[PDB]
């Protein structure tokens, strides 16, 4: 399995050379040549949505959950997520205290996430007028502005 | 103009060559032995010479500030997400002595400079950040109460998003996303109409 | 897409031997994967099982290949990022070049 792993890699691989093989065209090749140009739009672009995520999730991560101890989750929690969100999914839905619980383990044992922190009462901690907002301009500034930036530069 | 560019440039690369490549010297920054090899060229002239000039340019000065800021951005989040307790432990010892050493540098440029300081923007959100992060230890530091340490904890989430935020002007300077970051000011306008129409609807 | 596809489908499923579920695997779900769908629900380990059949009796996709231990054998620190990319490249940069060389 290694071996068949290795060989989807490079399969990867060799097809993409066909890109570059089929710069000979003349109606792909000049279009082919031309994204070269681009990549420094690009950086900037990955720049500012690294830094908001990174922001964003770990201010997400502190305010919902405390001391996951688990790194993959960690990484999950604040990475993948609000990657996700630039594609059109909110990036929590545990940022409403409606659409919770049932999907969150108290002790790691369990490949969930860990569950939100609780008051003396057992009702979740956390304030939604605080979370909702950040959410609300995080995915704002990433699905809308930041595109249409990219857009106008590439043009 | 030329000149006026070529001569700050000149200023910012320090003794070491301006013709040599950022690349080249960053890996000699990581690792120290080869500035006293030959990879790094020195235009304007012993070991010893060799390793204070390349330790007083200003560009290598900003260079290991900004890896401090990133690797005390990573404490803070260790400490935020992973290490957050009743009692501080040593992790957040040292982010505090961090965060003090960081509130006398801007003290320092408190006093050089007088009221206009508070003119720009970014120096108004870096007394911000100071006052929240100031706010946060108080808050946290009734450890027999459970309510003022999670007051605390949110204080100092919503600190980290505003030291994250000020990568973006300390990285003005790059020469490929600095013009770009800077453009960003002439947009607001279309976002006022924008979201002035989305509202009404 | 047939990069994706065929890597994705490769380190997934082993040996599929449906021709219709081989085409539906590699080139429909990617293509959808344009307007906003993540490719494939199977590319995290949490979200897998009991839409699958080990035997190509049903019409479902093929169960992915186990382990000595009765749980999944992919890795998910490789699929998670290519998928990633993929959508990344898809649906925002080549679009919005796209609409660049039509303006
Ligand atoms: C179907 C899977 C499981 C196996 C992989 C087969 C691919 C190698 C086939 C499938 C789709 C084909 C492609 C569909 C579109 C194009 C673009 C085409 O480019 C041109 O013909 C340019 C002509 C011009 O510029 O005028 C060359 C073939 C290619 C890559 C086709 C040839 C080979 C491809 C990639
Ligand atoms: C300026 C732009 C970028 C943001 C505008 C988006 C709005 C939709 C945001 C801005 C302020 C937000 C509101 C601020 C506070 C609240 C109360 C909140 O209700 C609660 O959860 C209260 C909890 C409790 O009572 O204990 C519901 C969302 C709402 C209206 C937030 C929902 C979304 C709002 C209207
Ligand atoms: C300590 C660990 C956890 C950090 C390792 C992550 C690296 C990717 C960071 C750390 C130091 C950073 C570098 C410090 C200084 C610079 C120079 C900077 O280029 C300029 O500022 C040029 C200025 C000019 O041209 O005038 C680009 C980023 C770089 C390589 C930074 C980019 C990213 C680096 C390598
Ligand atoms: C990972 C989380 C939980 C902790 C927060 C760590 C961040 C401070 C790291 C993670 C991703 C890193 C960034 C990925 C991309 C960039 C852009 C980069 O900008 C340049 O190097 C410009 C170079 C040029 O212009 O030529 C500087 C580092 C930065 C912010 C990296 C350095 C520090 C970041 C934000
Ligand atoms: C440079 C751009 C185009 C990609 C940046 C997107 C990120 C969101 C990707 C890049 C690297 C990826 C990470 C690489 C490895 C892992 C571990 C993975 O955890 C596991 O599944 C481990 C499995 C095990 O322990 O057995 C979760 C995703 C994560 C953080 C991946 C999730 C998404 C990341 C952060
Ligand atoms: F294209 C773009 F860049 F969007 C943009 C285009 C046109 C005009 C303004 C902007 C812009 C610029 C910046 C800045 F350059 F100043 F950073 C923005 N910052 C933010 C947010 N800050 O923090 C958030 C992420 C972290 C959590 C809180 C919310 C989003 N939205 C911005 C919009
Ligand atoms: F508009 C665009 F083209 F996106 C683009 C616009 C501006 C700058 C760069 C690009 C670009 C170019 C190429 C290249 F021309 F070099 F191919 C890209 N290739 C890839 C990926 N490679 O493999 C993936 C598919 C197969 C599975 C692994 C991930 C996506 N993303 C690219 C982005
Ligand atoms: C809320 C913003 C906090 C700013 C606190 C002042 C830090 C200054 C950042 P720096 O001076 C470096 C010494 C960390 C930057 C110019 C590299
Ligand atoms: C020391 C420890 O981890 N105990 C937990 C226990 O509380 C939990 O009930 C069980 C099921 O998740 O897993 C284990
Ligand atoms: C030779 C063969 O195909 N056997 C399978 C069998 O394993 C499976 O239990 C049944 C229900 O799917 O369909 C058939």
């Amino acid at each position: 399995y290694s071996g068949r792993v290795i060989f989807c890699l490079d399969y990867i691989i060799f097809t993409l050379r066909l890109i570059h093989i089929f710069t000979v065209s003349r109606n792909l090749g000049p279009k082919i040549i031309m994204l070269q140009r681009m990549l420094i739009d690009v950086f900037f672009f990955l720049f500012l949505f690294a830094v908001w995520m990174v922001a964003f999730g770990v201010a997400r991560q502190g305010i919902l959950r405390q001391n996951e101890q688990r790194w993959r989750w960690i990484f999950r929690s604040v990475i993948y997520e609000p990657y996700l969100a630039m594609f059109g999914q909110v990036p929590s839905d545990v940022d409403s205290t409606t659409y919770d619980f049932s999907h969150c383990t108290f002790s790691g044992n369990e490949s969930k996430p860990l569950c939100v922190e609780l008051d003396e009462h057992n009702l979740p901690r956390f304030p939604e007028w605080i979370t909702i907002p950040l959410v609300c301009i995080y995915m704002l500034s990433t699905n809308i502005l930041l595109v249409n930036l990219l857009v106008a530069m590439f043009g | 103009q030329p000149g006026v560019q070529n001569f700050l440039s000149k200023q910012w690369y320090g003794e070491i060559s301006r013709d040599t490549k950022n690349w080249k010297i960053i890996l000699c920054l990581f690792i120290i032995p080869l500035v006293g090899c030959g990879l790094v060229s020195f235009r304007k002239k012993k070991l010893l010479w060799y390793y204070v000039a390349f330790f007083t340019s200003p560009f290598v000065v900003f260079s290991w500030n900004v890896v401090f800021y990133i690797a005390f951005l990573l404490l803070f989040a260790y400490v935020l997400l992973m290490d957050f307790h009743s009692v501080p432990h040593t992790p957040e010892l040292i982010l505090y002595a961090l965060v003090f050493v960081l509130f006398c540098d801007e003290v320092r440029q408190w006093y050089m400079n007088g009221v206009n300081y508070f003119t720009d923007l970014w120096n108004v959100m870096d007394t911000l950040g100071l006052f929240y992060f100031i706010a946060g230890i108080v808050f946290r530091l009734h450890s027999s109460n459970k309510s003022s340490l999670y007051s605390g904890r949110v204080i100092f989430c919503l600190d980290y998003i505003i030291f994250t935020l000020r990568l973006i002007h300390i990285f003005t300077v790059s020469r490929n996303l600095g013009p770009k970051i800077i453009m960003l000011q002439r947009m607001l306008i279309d976002v006022f109409f924008f979201l002035f129409l989305f509202a009404v609807w």
